[PDB]
């Protein structure tokens, strides 16, 4: 049933890009609304075929009432159990929730880091006694592949008539 | 404004007063994470049209990979800017920093999404599945991002440089500013003698921030033009469905209803050639536009490592003036910094001299500038007028008084001489 | 991974490019050889032109992403040159630019289509707590430290550098006098040793 108020003359409703939003009943004259069946991207979360064959399917932005089912801000996880722990997450799902392979796929609320608290008094200082030398590598890409393509070779293909 | 200050070969202007200024700086870090499905967009849930799209090879395999590469990159950009601390530090429960308030920037224990008093204002000045187009949610929620800025900021007011160089160390804030003063070449005795005045200037400067952010109608223009560009590039994409591209009808559905497959296939190909070419335009636009965000997402990554986690000697990047630090703040799709700098004021002039003749040997200054108030000569530091009696403790001897010009005549008092007598 | 991805992305964008030649684009045959011996030349151009406008469009695309991806490398090659000029040929004071900690030096190493650095830094550890003081009174005069921090272990006050223990007895050469000690907040009295 159409929430909007219409008039007894306009039959078809359009919002943007020639989409038939509303359509009028020709006999009962009770104008309704037309919306397509709900859509959702099927995102497959897998830990790789090498480890095992298990999948936690996530449907994009649909509540878990219209499809161990878990509901998240990005949709609904079906195939993974939610545990109240928090680790540095492995597979990033979205909206502050990740997944990992550990009774196989578990959804977390990823932890930012190990929480620490330090007391700071107006007459207290901490000066180290010792040093620790370390070597940390860093990797950067400098060059690419010097590719080259003969355009006439592609489109024509050694064809004089082409 | 035209200015012309007098210059003399034996005249110098040394400032006698400072002025703490807090200047904001807004940078964009990430944009919306869109994603487009061809079959719903180009075809439109049409089985007859889906078979026709196969003739065009794999144009849409890359068009989903291209829109995904700039979709995981956005979640990456937020990682370098904020996630630079391994451990989440917490604010001490007692706020005693020697007069500095910090309540305007520290997290506020109040109504949920516990952001700061300034972060609340920044989230008010900037503020869907129809056919294929979607909006993926960011990995780092605004609540989690606010905790990252509630760990860097809540810890830099207590340790300083130490986050970037190992386990944190304890330094009182009243003593940390002495480190900041010594960086710009100003002795720490200036701070401790002017703690009350500096604290009042520090609090007043921050107070003018939210009173000027709200005063200006559009202070988040850098962060809003990004949103407008994305919305404008998405709105135009939808309107392309209302164009015929050379076909009889813009909508694909009615064509199949009144045209035979031998003839519909001829005119549907006009729609597929146009719509597919109309989708590759925005993909190339997004790829170039994304590269303009990563260029700024990397500038803020360095400006958080250098301006925040330490004192940067780079001139006129970490705020305009002599930089000390910068308290970072969250934003809907960016980062807002609060650079704390020094701007000297209340200038005064003096007559200078490169050296001093005493017993036929030059006396250059160890640390400072030779100045005179008209009769007698003194030694003062560069950025603050504090005159001292010229002694051997702040001067060194080299050469003879016949090689450098411009020397004046004065006696350097030896502190050891009166001790013997 | 930063060097494997650039090899894979170029090899995959090229691999998905060659596979585009087997697409009909609306023509009867995806290969241009048979369409010539099967169609009469007045009828040939209308079907060949479909391949002309289809193969050219595919070629125009992948050239564009090569231009865009080359900007991702050149921007990452100017940064690498900056690292070599500053961190390798000198000592950089920029924080976290060349490793977590205080930078000492770097050692560049070659790599296929890239470069690998070896940043040598310091991570101070084993800290010990103390009570501090910003200045010291002596005969009605303040005493600020030239280089170091006033540090006490409960009984006696020392002067130590900011990143190690060099506790020396406070003398007139380790500190500098600045007026009377009546405006400094939180000053602690001690006797400054006179080395003369
Ligand atoms: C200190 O700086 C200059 C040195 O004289 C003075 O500036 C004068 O006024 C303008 C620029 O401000 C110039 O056109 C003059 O040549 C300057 N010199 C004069 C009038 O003699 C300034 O007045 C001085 N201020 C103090 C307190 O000494
Ligand atoms: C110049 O230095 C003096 C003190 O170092 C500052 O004068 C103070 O100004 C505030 C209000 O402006 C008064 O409440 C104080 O009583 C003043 N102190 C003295 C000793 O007079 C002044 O703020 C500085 N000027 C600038 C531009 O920073
Ligand atoms: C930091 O902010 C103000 C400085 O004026 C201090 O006083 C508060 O001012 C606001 C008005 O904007 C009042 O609503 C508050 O009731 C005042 N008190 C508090 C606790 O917020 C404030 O005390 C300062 N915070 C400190 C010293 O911790
Ligand atoms: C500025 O130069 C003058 C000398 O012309 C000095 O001021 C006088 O210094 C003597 C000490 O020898 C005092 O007894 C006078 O009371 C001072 N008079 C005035 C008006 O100040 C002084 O050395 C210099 N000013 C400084 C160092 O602040
Ligand atoms: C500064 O001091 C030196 C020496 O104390 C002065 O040199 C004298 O200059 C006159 C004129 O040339 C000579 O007659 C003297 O013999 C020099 N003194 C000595 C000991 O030889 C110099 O003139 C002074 N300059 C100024 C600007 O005061
Ligand atoms: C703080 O450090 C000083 C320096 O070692 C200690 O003073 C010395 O302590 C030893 C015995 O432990 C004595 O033999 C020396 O005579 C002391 N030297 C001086 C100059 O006093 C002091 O004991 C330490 N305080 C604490 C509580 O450990
Ligand atoms: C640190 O400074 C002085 C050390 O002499 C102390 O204050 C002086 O001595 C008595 C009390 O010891 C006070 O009544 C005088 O006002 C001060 N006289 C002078 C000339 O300064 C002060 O008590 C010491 N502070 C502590 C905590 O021991
Ligand atoms: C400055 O200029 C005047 C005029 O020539 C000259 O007498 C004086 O020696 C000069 N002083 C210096 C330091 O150049
Ligand atoms: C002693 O050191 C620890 C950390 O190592 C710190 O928690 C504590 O506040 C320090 N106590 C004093 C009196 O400095
Ligand atoms: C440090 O803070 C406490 C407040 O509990 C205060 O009693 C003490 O005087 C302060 N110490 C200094 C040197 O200001």
């Amino acid at each position: 049933e159409s929430n909007k108020k219409f008039l007894p003359f306009q039959q078809f409703g359009r919002d943007i890009a020639d989409t038939t939003d509303a359509v009028r009943d020709p006999q009962t004259l009770e104008i309704l609304d037309i919306t397509p069946c709900s859509f959702g991207g099927v995102s497959v979360i897998t830990p790789g075929t090498n480890t095992s064959n298990q999948v936690a399917v996530l449907y994009q932005d649909v509540n878990c009432t219209e499809v161990n089912v878990f509901q998240t801000r990005a949709g609904c996880l079906i195939g993974a159990e939610h545990v109240n722990n928090s680790y540095e997450c492995d597979i990033p799902i979205g909206a502050g929730i990740c997944a990992s392979y550990q009774q196989s796929i578990i959804a977390y609320t990823m932890s930012l880091g190990a929480e620490n608290s330090v007391a700071y008094s107006n007459n207290s200082i901490a000066i180290p006694t010792n040093f620790t030398i370390s070597v940390t590598t860093e990797i950067l890409p400098v060059s690419m592949t010097k590719t080259s393509v003969d355009c006439t070779m592609y489109i024509c293909g050694d064809s004089t008539e082409c | 404004a035209e200015n012309s200050v007098a210059y003399s070969n034996n005249s110098i202007a040394i400032p006698t007063n400072f002025t703490i200024s807090v200047t904001t700086e807004i940078l964009p870090v990430s944009m919306t994470k869109t994603s487009v499905d061809c079959t719903m967009y180009i075809c439109g849930d049409s089985t007859e049209c889906s078979n026709l799209l196969l003739q065009y090879g794999s144009f849409c395999t890359q068009l989903n990979r291209a829109l995904t590469g700039i979709a995981v990159e956005q979640d990456k950009n937020t990682q370098e800017v904020f996630a630079q601390v391994k451990q989440i530090y917490k604010t001490p429960p007692i706020k005693d920093f020697g007069g500095f308030n910090f309540s305007q920037i520290l997290p506020d224990p109040s109504k949920p999404s516990k952001r700061s008093f300034i972060e609340d204002l920044l989230f008010n000045k900037v503020t869907q599945k129809f056919n294929g187009l979607t909006v993926l949610p960011p990995l780092l929620t605004d609540e989690m991002i606010a905790q990252y800025t509630s760990a860097l900021l809540a810890g830099t007011i207590t340790s300083g440089w130490t986050f970037g160089a190992g386990a944190a160390l304890q330094i009182p804030f009243a003593m940390q500013m002495a480190y900041r003063f010594n960086g710009i070449g100003v002795t720490q005795n200036v701070l401790y003698e002017n703690q009350k005045l500096i604290a009042n200037q520090f609090n007043s400067a921050i107070g003018k921030i939210q009173d000027s952010l709200s005063s200006t109608a559009s202070a988040l223009g850098k962060l809003q033009d990004v949103v407008n560009q994305n919305a404008q590039a998405l709105n135009t994409l939808v309107k392309q469905l209302s164009s015929n591209f050379g076909a009889i009808s813009s909508v694909l559905n009615d064509i199949l209803s009144r045209l035979d497959p031998p003839e519909a296939e001829v005119q549907i190909d006009r729609l597929i050639t146009g719509r597919l070419q109309s989708l590759q335009t925005y993909v190339t636009q997004q790829l170039i536009r994304a590269a303009e965000i990563r260029a700024s997402a990397n500038l803020a990554a360095t400006k958080m490592s250098e301006c925040v986690l330490g004192q940067s000697k780079r001139v006129d990047f970490c705020g305009k003036g002599y930089h000390l630090m910068s308290f970072p703040q969250s934003a809907p799709h960016g980062v807002v910094f609060l650079h704390v700098t020094y701007v000297p004021a209340q200038e005064k002039n003096f007559t200078t001299a490169p050296a001093i003749c005493h017993d036929g040997k030059a006396h250059f200054p160890r640390e400072g500038v030779f100045v005179s108030n008209g009769t007698h000569w003194f030694v003062t530091q560069r950025n603050f007028y504090e005159p001292q009696i010229i002694t051997t403790d702040n001067t060194f001897v080299s050469g003879n008084c016949d090689v450098v010009i411009g020397i004046v005549n004065n006696t350097v008092y030896d502190p050891l001489q009166p001790e013997l007598d």
